[PDB]
């Protein structure tokens, strides 16, 4: 019998500071036990300050970016070259997904960009198009690993203040970009060690008013 | 294209008529004449075969009077052939309701029926209306014994006497005449003829130029029987009631 | 889960001098509960016959389609359907629906107005003719009925004594099953007399 | 005259009328230029208003990053059309990975009013286009005409009063042709041949429309304060 | 759904500094039984595209036509249709990416597995993967079946990275595509020793080598091998 | 299918087929509706060149839509059935989506809508029927009366005449009809429908027929006898 | 007879201009657009005095940012207000945002041209479309059968419409006020008007960004009508 | 749902419907009426698949209501039960059957007789002294066999009826949360609301 | 999930959890389970994530929709039936909801439905739903009152998921509180279940099962 899904592995990571906001992902393409490409690049620029990374099945992750991209562009088109804003764009995402709702696409979607206020934003999806903004979330093979690092690291959980025994709680203090990518980078690290499926290449998106930054790191290649 | 060839035969006049339909009266003006009566213990319908023939063969033949099911009948006035399309419709709508509900269909619910497929070819499809006049005999248990006639238009009405067809003016009036509630069937039958003797075109009423039928309760008990005359039948009521 | 012994029921016809015979039990039920004991499965168009067992809702449809078509025949033609004929509609309905079946067991019994000759007919749920000159079975019991049938039967019955001979076979052959009984009906059919009987059983 | 009533009518001199009166839709439409160096490709259009309450009207019309058309007409008809030039540039996109050749996108437009000219029912389009672009062939400007000819050209212009810039074009041809990686030059030939058609009126800020596409230049499009500079 | 009858195994390739090599064998195997032993799996498209398809060899068929029919197709009122416009190797690929994706999308699958390799009109080297799921990806080394498991660990060796390619002469990629074809023939069961090689250089054009065999092979140290473990004769 | 364009614009900005549509209105029996304080009337007219008639079974100009609104028309009557179907199903299919029967309002606007679509469809012509729409809503005792016609258009009446002669029994109402106080009882809205069909009608035998509809689905014909109480008391008053 | 999409002789669709006609049969409807937001008014021309006014719906709210004025053959516009309601709340749901009121116009507009022998004739009703945007501000269209659309600091349509816009030629400005607008509109369509104007036989209506659309109550409407008549008479 | 009981006497009909609704392994709700008044002299109970039962009992209900004003009648209750056999059929060979069984009780105001109608989700009608649907019937029939007789007064057949809930909530392993009684007769339909 | 509602004296309280899970795996502590449809309609979500958020969106449009065109506010018997029949077209198809559509009008007062995939249609007075229902359904029964204050009814709501947040596994994160009146909802606040626990606990006296 046909099997009409696969799985490419990979992993990413998206992170909304208080005026710029990530998104990561590894660059192994792989099936079964073997690797296809050590950079297959699965992050995108979409345009209008907003990046995308539909992580699993990467036929059906190329086709959803691709269809966005292409939604993108009908919005200038039809709507006066007006700037899709990001939470526009995580709804209009959701009626893609569902489009193909019994028949799914089979990937974990995150965006990344900033909202209407210039502050950083992170919205996240499932296979057949709910979401929901976030302030932190990986997707992915790894993303066992590496949730709860980031519960533990970006949101000061199970954490208090020294002198008071778990009666005051650590204060939410705000994350600079230099200290996020210190965080996104350990991350991948960890997961590389640990995670078959994870390794090659890091591929980090930065976001901010100023623009579509790229920043590139090694990962193990074992 | 071919928009050129278009009649538009579902338009409105200035004065708001529909000309198809009205020419489609026109036509039934000329077919032959066909009378219904009803009585408190039966209907009658009587109705004049157009000029005929010796080599006619009679008993076998059918023109006018027509049998939608056991309990309901119809006169035609107009094509005979455009009235057997609509007949064996009104056949089928009848073993439909038999079928859906378990009981014989209401008279009004089968001529509302038909008189609805005349009024979409009036309405709509670009089609010629059906060129017929109808006089529905029928008895059911809500309303017993009723009239009704339908045209090309669409419209239905119920009568106690009606006529459709050829001299409908003149034999309108010898029914209005003549006619009264407690009439009974056997008068009905002579009244029916006795007016299509009158304002018939040809020289004599003859038992080889009608067809005639009685709806009556006259069946052992509690139901309802159709005749439909055979010819010496036809005969023997014109002896019967004077007329030859 | 299989649907033509879901409900129950049978039928019995049978030929005799100048005379045909067809009968049915009365059961209706949902497996293994009686529900109904007043079912019969004998209905007529005109002189014509019809007996039909298998899954009950088809019995009542095709009971229903049969007097549509039947009512048709008869303002069209000016005359009842004969035996022959109307097994042959009977064949065609079936066939129609080859690939999504009615599960049904039809039988046909009554004597042509004409020539005065006794017949009778079979059929499978998808249209195929049996006429039989003897007998014809159809049900739950059919085992049972040809077994009784095969035994007891002789040709040229009086109208009386062929009533004897198709009761015993239905009441016996109905006693050795679980899913017919509950009341039985005959019908003797001669040229212009029809009479109906209906049998004393057990109503177990 | 009795062979007008429809598209699918030749007359006796072989002519088709109802393409002829769509033809007649574009030369009352308002004024609009098109012309091309080696390096880029310019539109100007001059737009029309209702009155002074109201707004001016808007010419022209972007069909990819690459290419887009200015229009003279009937505008609804312009908008189906540059809608069927948008999803045939992003099919040569999406399928092929591929920027749809202008010379292509005129081809298309051609069959496709062509189908309007032959059937019963329908109606020809009733506006011209103007379309430039640049692909991997260089600069280019198409005049596109509802008939369903499409032609290729250095210059052009159609619409009310279009022969005065034509001529202008004709002359200076050898002159705006060398304007290379000059794109305020090449705009100044533009407005300068679309005066040309003038009369009574002149060109004022929210009167002109202007769009380019070039080497390193997608297709944009300059209104309002953004084309004071070129008064 | 269907499963695949006649079918063809690896497709192998590589770029280096100039352009871009790939080959496959000529075997169209009917399950066990090698059934056609010759078979073309490498088609070319105009002087810049080379197409390796593997699996379904009626899907195969299937898919040379439809390449053909692009070439035609193209050509129409294209003045440009040999310089300017002429088909490029990612347009090729793109194009079958598509239809392979929508194939699947239907359940109704082409069963390949392809190789697109060229060269761009900037020069710049082409090589990218697409099989029956729709599934794409591009890689300095690429390669299709068993291809995947044994030739790309050795074409590895030569280049790791996108900085080894300028460092990678023709010479040492094509001594090392002729070697993994061989090393295959040793261990893939349903290969065959006849194959065919193609390169694309942005200088020198496309070079298409047909009928070219396996050789050199060690097979001198089987003599020594007696039994399976405790016999000596 | 037949997909010829019959209703379209002249050289005038005129569709003459909607307007031809207005003549067969014209055409039509004369039907008013007049609505009092707590109730509506509807009264018709019944042309006697028509005797020798079945009154039982033939069909009454005033139509039940459901329980609590009713329908009466002018126009081509073979039309008018086409438009009860289609608003006696709309009815109950109101009832089973919004678990509500329909206002009065919204019966109206889709009867219109229907009317409507007629107008700009191919290879169909207009309906020649004018409509009054009369009832109560759900759980209100406002009373309600609307207008359609052939365009398309609807609007609320607080009394209003459609058919032959329409002309006449509007300018009667018109001066008739007080805003400030309309018909606080039945018997006055009754008597006042009557009144202003006696001035058109001929003779007020079995050619009134009225339709009295109060709040809470209380719908009820009167009877010959009961019109005819009417049509001798409004003469006896007028011999002064 | 000829095609329902045929071309005049000068380039014009017969349809399209016959329907231009019925426009100006209709009745008035104005509109003015101001910094402080976009007023629209309209006449409702009661056929008889037994008709309750208050029925006559010629002011339609199509969003609470968009609003909507017709003029012609009103039966027509249902469907066009239907379409407008369902593209507005449409794409709020594909975009979780308001819709442009440019992009809803368009979208209008888009039926108009879709007759042939699809429905059987044009449009006969025009169609001001007002409304605001956080990009364009305060807004105001007018559709026409055409499927053409001009925007507006300031427009008249119907039948009294050539001299309504005449008289919004010289009385707009770029700094009127929301109050100015409302009686500016009172005192064309009083002008325009075959019977006089009152609260009964006219209708205002308005835009503005922190109240959405509204449809004045008649009290309120009377209140400005007063407010005009005595400052016409200050002079 | 779960149990529907239904008993035709002298002069009436009495249908009995539990009021549980239970998904899974909750009893949402303790007040749940299965059934849907047809016409004034005409009720029918139901029970089957959730959400199929109130779908095909409501869209009965509006093409009754529909024939009642159209023809200004009442349809007699052997052509209501005709017309929901056939409806049911028809759906027997869908795509998606309805999984519903039903009782329709109606007086006949033209014969004066009650009338009780059993028909199962095939479209197996059947007119009964007194019927059941599922397992209802297991422990019922008994009773009725030998109690019923058909000459019984209204009140004679509430007594009976309260015997079978008895019986069914001895013996019936499910919580059905007690009944819904309704009795139909030549004055209409009335809840008795003490039971 | 755990997800509950009630009609009082102050019309109705609506209460749910926050939590999403993929087996075992805890995919989100922070997920919006109500809906709001407009300002006087709530909708709950139990099931499936996307089905769930998708047709309550897509019923506030279809809502918005009857408003415009009746000029009226929808009442809360037809917006459920809209849901109701809208999933019953997709039945066998594999959606899988279980949610109450909460409102108060005029005609109908404080007013609950549930409306189910399998396309049960059910008005009543109390409701619970999800896998931790029968937690919620304990604390409720027993405590629930018609003459509750708003104060009282809004607590007992928010401790009856704390109930079902302990016990159930696949119940949890926090508790988003919400109170509908005629005038429309209000938020009342979203509370830490792994703060709230500890507060209850010391305050309430209950929960001595687990030591603190
Ligand atoms: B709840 O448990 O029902 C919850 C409600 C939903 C609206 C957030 N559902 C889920 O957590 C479901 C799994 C499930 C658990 C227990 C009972 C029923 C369902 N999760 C999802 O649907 C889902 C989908 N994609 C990603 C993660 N979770």
């Amino acid at each position: 019998q046909f099997n009409p899904y696969g799985d490419n592995g990979g992993t990413i990571l998206g992170i909304a500071g208080e005026d710029f906001a990530v998104l990561a992902g590894d660059t192994r393409n792989i099936t079964d036990y073997s690797i296809n490409s050590r950079y297959e690049p699965k992050v995108f620029d979409c345009g209008d300050n907003i990046v995308m990374s539909a992580n699993g099945f990467a036929a059906d992750g190329d086709a959803l970016v691709k269809r966005f991209k292409n939604s993108v562009k009908w919005y200038h088109f039809d709507h006066n070259d007006k700037k899709l804003s990001i939470n526009s764009a995580a709804r209009n995402i959701q009626h893609l997904l569902y489009g193909k709702r019994f028949f799914p696409y089979y990937v974990h979607t995150i965006i990344a960009g900033l909202d209407e206020d210039g502050k950083g934003a992170v919205y996240s999806f499932d296979p057949v198009g709910s979401y929901e903004r976030e302030q932190c979330r990986a997707g992915g093979a790894a993303a066992s690993l590496i949730m709860p690092f980031l519960d533990n690291q970006v949101n000061f959980k199970n954490q208090y203040e020294p002198g008071t025994n778990g009666k005051v709680k650590k204060p939410l203090k705000y994350l600079s970009v230099e200290e996020v990518i210190k965080l996104v980078r350990d991350s991948f690290t960890s997961a590389t060690e640990r995670h078959i499926q994870v390794g090659d290449g890091l591929e980090i998106l930065i976001v901010t008013k100023d623009g579509v930054r790229k920043e590139f790191y090694e990962l193990k290649r074992d | 294209g071919s928009r050129r060839y278009d009649s538009r035969t579902t338009i409105f006049s200035p004065e708001g008529r529909l000309y198809q339909v009205e020419y489609a009266l026109e036509s039934i003006s000329h077919a032959g004449t066909a009378i219904g009566i009803m009585a408190s213990d039966g209907i009658v319908l009587a109705a004049e075969r157009k000029v005929t023939s010796t080599l006619l063969e009679q008993d076998t033949s059918t023109e006018k009077l027509y049998k939608l099911n056991d309990k309901i009948a119809v006169a035609v006035a107009g094509l005979t052939a455009d009235a057997e399309i609509l007949i064996n419709t009104a056949r089928i709508h009848a073993q439909n309701y038999l079928k859906t509900y378990n009981e014989d269909i209401p008279v009004e619910i089968l001529v509302r029926r038909l008189s609805d497929i005349k009024q979409g070819y009036t309405q709509h499809g670009g089609l010629r209306p059906f060129g017929v006049s109808f006089i529905y005999a029928g008895y059911d248990d809500r309303y017993g014994y009723q009239l009704y006639t339908s045209n090309p238009s669409g419209n239905y009405t119920g009568w106690k006497a009606i006529s459709v067809g050829a001299n409908t003016s003149a034999a309108q009036t010898l029914l209005q005449m003549d006619y009264k509630d407690d009439m009974k069937v056997d008068d009905a039958i002579e009244l029916a003829l006795k007016t299509l003797s009158k304002t018939t075109d040809s020289s004599a009423l003859t038992y080889d130029r009608l067809e005639f039928a009685t709806i009556r309760k006259g069946a052992n008990d509690g139901e309802v029987y159709q005749k439909i005359f055979k010819p010496q039948e036809i005969k023997d009521i014109l002896v019967k009631t004077g007329i030859t | 889960s299989d649907p033509s012994s879901i409900n129950g029921g049978i039928v019995v016809a049978m030929t005799g001098k100048d005379c045909v015979a067809i009968a049915c039990d009365l059961r209706l039920g949902s497996q293994s509960l009686g529900v109904s004991n007043k079912f019969e499965k004998i209905f007529h168009y005109g002189h014509v016959f019809l007996g039909i067992t298998g899954l009950a809702t088809d019995v009542t449809t095709l009971n229903e389609m049969f007097r549509y078509k039947t009512n048709l025949y008869k303002l069209k033609e000016e005359r009842a359907i004969e035996p022959e004929t109307f097994t042959q509609l009977v064949s065609s309905s079936l066939y129609e629906r080859r690939f999504g079946p009615y599960f049904v067991g039809p039988v046909v019994a009554g004597i042509n107005s004409k020539s005065g000759k006794p017949f009778i007919a079979g059929f499978d749920l998808i249209g195929c003719i049996d006429e039989a000159k003897d007998f014809i079975v159809s049900g739950t019991a059919s085992d049972q009925l040809f077994g009784m049938c095969e035994s007891l039967y002789e040709p040229n019955l009086e109208p009386e004594d062929l009533f004897e001979t198709i009761s015993q076979a239905l009441l016996n052959a109905a006693d050795r099953d679980a899913l017919s009984g509950w009341g039985a009906v005959v019908y003797i059919i001669k040229k212009d007399e029809v009479v109906k009987r209906y049998l004393k059983m057990r109503q177990d | 005259n009795n062979y007008d009533g429809d598209t699918v009518t030749f007359s006796p001199t072989g002519r088709l009328f109802q393409v002829e009166y769509a033809l007649e839709a574009i030369k009352q439409g308002s004024v609009t230029v098109g012309l091309r160096s080696n390096t880029h490709a310019v539109l100007v259009a001059l737009k029309r208003n209702a009155d002074e309450l109201s707004s001016y009207q808007k010419k022209i019309i972007k069909c990819d990053e690459h290419m887009g058309l200015s229009l003279a007409g009937l505008a609804p008809d312009a908008r189906v059309l540059s809608n069927y030039l948008r999803q045939q540039c992003n099919y040569s996109s999406l399928v092929f990975n591929r920027k749809l050749a202008v010379e292509r996108a005129g081809h298309l437009l051609c069959d496709k009013a062509q189908k309007n000219t032959q059937s019963y029912g329908g109606r020809p389009y009733g506006v011209g286009l103007l379309i430039i672009g640049y692909d991997k062939s260089g600069a280019h400007l198409l005049e596109f005409q509802p008939s369903g000819n499409v032609t290729e050209l250095y210059g052009t212009a159609i619409g009310a009063r279009s022969q005065g810039a034509k001529t202008y074009l004709e002359r200076t041809l050898d002159t705006f042709i060398k304007i290379d990686g000059n794109p305020d030059e090449l705009i100044k030939a533009g407005v300068e041949a679309i005066s040309q058609s003038l009369r009574d009126e002149s060109l004022t800020v929210d009167n002109l429309s202007i769009a380019i596409v070039g080497k390193d230049t997608p297709f944009t499009i300059y209104d309002g304060e953004a084309v004071a500079k070129y008064i | 759904t269907q499963q695949p009858i006649v079918t063809g195994t690896s497709v192998i390739s590589m770029k280096y500094d100039n352009g871009v090599i790939i080959a496959a064998d000529n075997l169209g195997s009917y399950g066990s039984l090698l059934r056609f032993n010759g078979v073309e799996r490498l088609i070319p498209v105009g002087d810049n595209t080379v197409v390796g398809i593997s699996g379904d060899i009626s899907d195969m068929q299937h898919i040379e036509r439809l390449l053909k029919d692009l070439v035609t197709e193209n050509a129409y009122d294209n003045p440009l249709a040999d310089a300017e416009e002429a088909l490029e190797p990612s347009y090729i690929f793109e194009y079958l990416a598509t239809v392979m994706y929508q194939r699947r999308s239907k359940m109704n699958p082409l069963w390949n597995a392809i190789i697109v390799a060229g060269v761009q009109s900037n020069g710049d080297q082409f090589l990218r993967y697409v099989n029956l799921l729709g599934v794409t990806y591009s890689s300095p080394t690429l390669a299709t079946g068993f291809g995947a498991h044994m030739a790309n660990p050795l074409l590895r060796k030569v280049v790791d990275r996108e900085s080894d390619i300028p460092k990678t002469t023709v010479q040492v990629a094509e001594e090392a595509i002729v070697n993994a074809m061989r090393v295959l023939y040793y261990r893939d069961a349903r290969s065959s020793r006849n194959f065919s090689l193609a390169i694309i250089d942005k200088n020198t054009g496309l070079t298409f080598k047909k009928n070219l065999q396996v050789e050199n092979m060690k097979w001198d140290f089987a003599k020594d091998i007696k039994g399976y473990g405790t016999q000596k004769i | 299918g037949y997909d010829r364009a019959l209703s379209i614009f002249s050289p005038d900005g005129h569709i003459f087929q909607v307007e031809y549509a207005l003549e067969a209105v014209k055409r039509g029996t004369c039907a008013v509706g007049v609505k009092g304080k707590n109730c509506v009337v509807l009264g018709c007219e019944r042309r006697s060149t028509l005797k020798l008639q079945d009154t039982r079974i033939t069909p009454s100009k005033v139509s039940k839509i459901d329980s609590h609104v009713v329908l009466s028309f002018s126009g081509l009557n073979a039309d008018s059935r086409i438009l009860i179907e289609k608003a006696r199903v709309e009815a109950q299919s109101h009832r089973l989506t919004l678990e509500d029967p329909v206002t009065v309002e919204y019966l109206t606007r889709y009867v219109a809508g229907v009317q409507q679509r007629y107008t700009q469809s191919g290879g169909v012509r207009p309906f020649g029927v004018s409509t009054l729409i009369a009832g109560f809503d759900p759980r209100d005792d406002e009373p309600k009366l609307y207008q359609t016609e052939p365009s398309g258009i609807y609007s609320s009446w607080s009394a209003q005449t459609i058919g032959r002669n329409s002309k006449t029994v509007r300018e009667f109402l018109e001066k008739n009809y007080d805003r400030k106080e309309p018909p606080a009882t039945v018997e006055e809205c009754v008597k006042l429908t009557v009144r202003s069909l006696l001035e058109v009608v001929q003779t007020g035998a079995k050619n009134i027929e009225i339709t009295v509809v109060k709040p809470d689905s209380d719908i009820v014909a009167l009877s010959s006898e009961e019109i005819n109480q009417y049509v001798t008391q409004i003469e006896q008053e007028k011999q002064e | 007879d000829r095609g329902v999409s045929t071309f005049s002789p000068e380039g014009r669709l017969f349809q399209v201009e016959y329907s231009l006609e019925a426009i100006k049969l209709g009745s008035t409807a104005i509109g003015i657009a101001t910094k402080e937001g976009v007023v629209l008014g309209v006449e409702k021309r009661a056929t008889s005095p037994l008709l309750e006014s208050d029925s006559i719906e010629k002011i339609v709210e199509i969003d609470r940012h968009i609003g909507c004025a017709m003029s012609g053959l009103t039966a027509d516009a249902r469907s066009m207000i239907e379409h407008a309601r369902t593209a507005a709340v449409t794409h709020n749901l594909y975009y979780d945002e308001d819709i442009n009121v440019e992009s809803l116009t368009q979208s209008v507009c888009d039926l108009a041209l879709r007759f042939g022998e699809l429905m059987s004739r044009p449009f006969g009703v025009a169609l001001l479309i007002a409304g605001h945007d956080a990009d364009d501000g305060y807004q105001l269209f007018h559709a026409e059968p055409s499927g053409t659309f001009y925007r507006y600091n300031a427009k008249a349509i119907g039948s009294g419409s050539e001299g309504a816009q005449a008289e919004l030629l010289n009385e707009w400005h770029s700094s009127l006020t929301l109050k100015e607008a409302e009686l500016l509109v009172l005192k064309i369509l009083k002008q325009v008007m075959e019977e006089k104007l009152d609260e009964n036989n006219a209708q205002l209506s308005c835009i503005t960004k922190q109240d959405g659309f509204k449809i004045y109550d008649n009290e309120k409407t009377a209140e400005l009508i007063k407010e005009l008549k005595e400052k016409e008479a200050a002079e | 749902m779960d149990i529907i009981l239904g008993i035709r006497v002298q002069d009436s009909v009495i249908l009995a419907s539990s009021k549980a609704v239970t998904r899974g392994i909750s009893v949402l709700k303790d007040s749940d009426d299965k059934t849907r008044q047809l016409s004034p002299h005409t009720l029918m109970s139901f029970a089957g698949e959730a959400g199929d039962t109130v779908q095909f009992a409501e869209y009965i209900q509006a093409n009754i209501q529909l024939y009642s004003i159209r023809e200004d009648y009442e349809l007699s209750p052997q052509a209501v039960s005709s017309f929901v056999r056939q409806e049911l059929a028809k759906s027997i060979r869908s795509r998606r059957p309805y999984q519903v069984n039903v009782l329709i009780g109606g007086y006949d105001k033209k014969k004066n007789k009650p009338e009780l109608y059993q028909i199962d989700y095939l479209g197996t009608k059947v007119e009964l002294p007194y019927g059941a649907h599922g397992y209802s019937g297991f422990y019922t029939f008994s009773l009725l066999d030998h109690h019923y007789r058909p000459d019984m007064t209204t009140e004679e057949g509430l007594d009976l009826l309260k015997l079978c809930v008895q019986e069914l909530e001895k013996r019936m392993p499910m919580d059905f949360k007690g009944v819904i009684v309704k009795i139909v007769d030549k004055d209409g339909i009335r809840q008795v609301d003490d039971f | 999930t755990t997800t509950l509602a009630f009609r009082f004296q102050g019309g109705i309280i609506v209460a749910v959890d926050s939590r999403a899970t993929a087996g075992n795996w805890v995919a989100s502590q922070t997920v919006k389970k109500v809906i709001e449809i407009n300002p006087f309609l709530l909708g709950t979500m139990a099931g499936g994530v996307a089905d769930c958020q998708f047709w309550e969106t897509w019923l506030g449009s279809q809502c918005r929709l009857h408003e415009l065109r009746e000029k009226e506010r929808i009442s809360v018997a037809a917006a459920s039936k809209i849901l109701s029949n809208l999933v019953y077209q997709y039945k066998g198809a594999g959606l899988s909801m279980g949610t109450m559509i909460c409102g108060y009008t005029r005609k109908e007062g404080p007013t609950i439905y549930y409306v189910d995939s399998d396309g049960t249609r059910l008005k009543g007075d109390i409701f619970c739903v999800g896998s931790g229902q029968t937690f919620a359904y304990g604390v409720l029964d027993s405590n629930y009152k018609w003459d509750l204050s708003v104060e009282d009814a809004l607590y007992l709501g928010k401790r009856s998921i704390l109930a079902a947040a302990h016990r159930d596994a696949y119940s949890g994160g926090s508790v988003n509180l919400y109170h509908v009146t005629e005038d429309g909802w209000i938020y009342h606040g979203n509370h830490d279940v792994g703060e709230l626990f500890w507060k209850v606990k010391e305050e309430e006296g209950s929960f001595n099962n687990v030591i603190g």
